[PDB]
């Protein structure tokens, strides 16, 4: 399959996320995602076939993860954006303001700024702490897909926020949204990654 | 807040 950020990849032939960014490990081939979307060894489908298996998590208290892929994977250093793609040139982090834009399976590519930083959201699981805020709407589907700049800069991975009872935060103000997004930089560091640029 |  060509790895791009925001297509849909499903978990033990049950839940489904979005893919965050293509990455490597040494000669290994990877995607970061949500931590919340699998459990280590659970096994990752792109349009039905197997592509590989998560290799390691952290959720709650973070929500991160990166999955393993086969060598036959294609990965590329873009996110989709309807049928065109956003470039991904490298992991600069915004400050508060900055525009932003998210790309997942359910709701698409969709923008807004980011509005506050080290968020702490008390999922049922338990707390995840240290989120970044946007006010770009998302829904349920959509965890793990990329969060990144118009230029390029890659910012995280969808965490979770204020869904309504239509699954989505898109029916209500900008001003009123909550979506967070785990850091993309201390998922990095913390597995050894490099992301895949162009 | 819910993830997602």
């Amino acid at each position: 399959a060509n790895i791009v950020g925001g297509i849909e990849y499903s978990i033990n032939n049950a839940s489904l996320c979005s893919v965050g960014f293509s990455v490597t490990r040494g000669a290994t081939k990877g995607f970061v995602t949500a931590g919340h979307c699998g459990t280590v060894n659970a096994t990752a489908r792109i349009g039905g076939a197997v592509v590989g298996t998560f290799a390691a998590r952290v959720f709650p208290g973070n929500d991160r993860a990166w999955v393993s892929l086969t060598s036959a994977q294609t990965l590329l250093p873009r996110v989709a954006n309807g049928s065109s793609f956003v470039t991904v040139r490298g992991s600069t982090e915004a400050a508060v303001g900055a525009a932003v834009c998210r790309s997942g399976r359910t709701t698409g590519y969709q923008c807004g700024t980011i509005t506050a930083k080290n968020v702490t959201a008390n999922y049922a699981e338990g707390a995840v702490r240290g989120l970044t805020q946007g006010n770009a709407c998302m829904g349920r589907g959509d965890s793990g897909g990329s969060w990144i700049t118009s230029a390029g800069q890659a910012q995280g991975v969808m965490s979770g926020g204020n869904v309504q009872s239509n699954g989505n935060n898109c029916g209500i103000p900008a001003s009123q949204r909550s979506s967070l997004f785990e850091r993309l930089q201390p998922i990095l560091s913390q597995y050894g990654l490099s992301l895949v640029t162009g | 807040a819910a993830p997602v």
